[PDB]
């Protein structure tokens, strides 16, 4: 049941958010890494579930699963950039860059069989994705091709 | 001063709104029921976050008493009604009203952080306990029963009152709280992954 | 539904100009920033729109949702004029909350008169949600 696989990664991801909170909070370094486990988890089981539900045609399934894709890597980001560690941030931007290229891949065809209300969650998975990459971004060379790249959202939502 | 007059005005003034919902519900028990008395409990759990959160920027004692007499009232009740629900053997309804209490709890863990009240801190952590025991117990209920959609919504209450019993142990001095909340979030994923593997075969 | 695919496009539309403002202002793209503040503007004018045809139409729930929307990008405006000191655009978003505040109230009031429960209560949601957007915007000015 991918419905089910589906909500226990929700879950999984709320917890991994969690665990790093209690971390971050008591300062306990192991739990933290405890933490970053669970959200590295959550990622590979949200790549496969997406991947294997767009290699079947359900892409309802895969743009639910590419956001929990996405939380995976905002969680990740967050430990990254509490704990200073630019690996493990290039690992999380390398997460949100996978799932706004599937997303991109879902939202192309939904624009080209006219299939405006998947398009529209397309669309908005591809937003979430960007948050990722811009949250505490800071590198202006980047912002510079996120704000193209979200001028073009802009415009692919205002022609629809 | 005049614009925290206006601000106090419109907030009085959704109170008696949000009152008078309430005295249509009431009225409405005269002919007949749940699923509509747990939405308005989810209500004023959210009107009082939003009451508190204008008392504490305008230093209003009154209006955050106020907040959180709303949040135990609606903690009570959803205490009795999740506690109804199970005796009537409705495990969806009694979640849902385990889901308010925690809301409910997490509001007045903040006004007793912004106010110093050991009395209502202890009665937050009391609540979110209790959300937790019974989210636990209906996970375990409904794994055992197959029933993996409920245990799985029972295992995100868990995780959001193990949340709230986190901060709670953060603020104040409590360090053994802190590693209970870390029990029931680390059993919240384990249970919840062991299902999604169950789900793949 | 036509209406109801129009608000989903809308709010995906304030929502990337959100993004796009706080990014736009970060980096100092005076262009960026003025057509994020634009898409937000006209983004709250239509669902205004709509939220009005709903109720000329009777459909309650569809102008609920409208006016969800219209609360959503009175509070992205409002936050983009707080960035900039602008004072004319807080204005403006003060009072598309303000409006939109005011039609949630006129409709829980018809919802509750003909015993409409379950909207009655997404209505009382939405004027929660609402008051809050709208003292966030008179708190910032």
């Amino acid at each position: 049941s991918p419905r089910l696989v589906l909500r226990a990664l929700e879950n999984m991801v709320r917890a991994a958010h969690t665990l790093a909170e209690i971390a971050r909070d008591n300062g306990n370094e192991e739990w933290l890494e405890r933490a970053a486990r669970l959200a590295e988890e959550v990622a590979r089981r949200a790549e496969e579930l997406a991947r294997e539900a767009r290699e079947k045609g359900d892409l309802e399934l895969a743009l639910k699963a590419l956001q929990i894709l996405v939380n995976a890597a905002y969680v990740l980001a967050e430990i990254a950039r509490d704990r200073g560690n630019e690996e493990l941030l290039k690992k999380a931007h390398e997460l949100a860059r996978k799932a706004a290229e599937e997303a991109q891949k879902i939202a192309e065809q939904a624009r080209y069989e006219g299939n405006l209300e998947l398009f529209n969650k397309a669309l908005r998975i591809l937003l979430e994705a960007i948050r990722v990459l811009i949250e505490h971004d800071d590198s202006e060379e980047a912002a510079r091709e996120l704000i193209r790249r979200l001028e073009e959202l802009l415009e692919q939502s205002r022609r629809s | 001063s005049s614009l925290e007059e206006k601000i106090e005005e419109l907030v009085k003034e959704l109170i008696k709104h949000t009152e008078e919902l309430r005295r249509l519900l009431e009225k409405l028990v005269k002919e007949g029921s749940e699923e509509y008395l747990l939405e308005l409990l989810e209500n004023l759990v959210r009107l009082a976050r939003v009451i508190a959160e204008v008392a504490r920027e305008q230093g209003n004692e009154e209006l955050l008493e106020e907040a959180a007499r709303l949040a135990e009232e609606a903690a009570r009740q959803a205490e009795e009604l999740a506690r109804e629900a199970r005796y009537e053997g409705d495990l969806e309804l009694a979640l849902k009203a385990l889901q308010i209490l925690v809301n409910a709890a997490r509001v007045l863990a903040e006004i007793a952080r912004d106010r110093g009240n050991e009395e209502l801190l202890q009665k937050a952590a009391e609540l979110a306990k209790e959300a937790a025991r019974q989210a636990e117990e209906i996970a375990k209920e409904a794994r055992e029963r197959g029933n993996f959609e409920l245990a799985l919504e029972a295992l995100e209450i868990l995780n959001e009152a193990a949340r709230v019993l986190a901060r709670i142990a953060h603020h104040r001095g409590n360090q053994e709280l802190l590693e209970e909340a870390w029990r029931l979030t680390h059993r919240s994923a384990k249970w919840s992954r062991e299902i999604a593997e169950q789900a793949r075969k | 539904g036509s209406l109801e695919l129009e608000l989903q496009n809308l709010e995906l539309l304030v929502h990337i100009a959100e993004v796009l403002a706080r990014l736009a202002r970060r980096t100092g793209n005076e262009e960026a920033l003025e057509h994020a503040a634009r898409v937000a503007e006209e983004v709250a004018k239509q669902a205004e729109e709509i939220a009005r045809e709903a109720r000329y139409r009777g459909d309650l729930r569809l102008a609920l949702e409208a006016l969800r929307i219209m609360v959503e990008a009175a509070r992205v405006l409002a936050e983009i004029a707080r960035e900039r000191g602008n004072e004319e655009l807080l204005q403006k978003a003060e009072e598309l909350a303000r409006e939109a505040l005011r039609q949630v109230r006129e409709i829980s009031k018809r919802l509750q008169e003909e015993g409409n429960i379950e909207l009655a209560l997404k209505a009382n949601r939405l004027l929660i949600d609402a008051l809050e957007v709208l003292v966030r915007i008179m708190r910032h000015r």
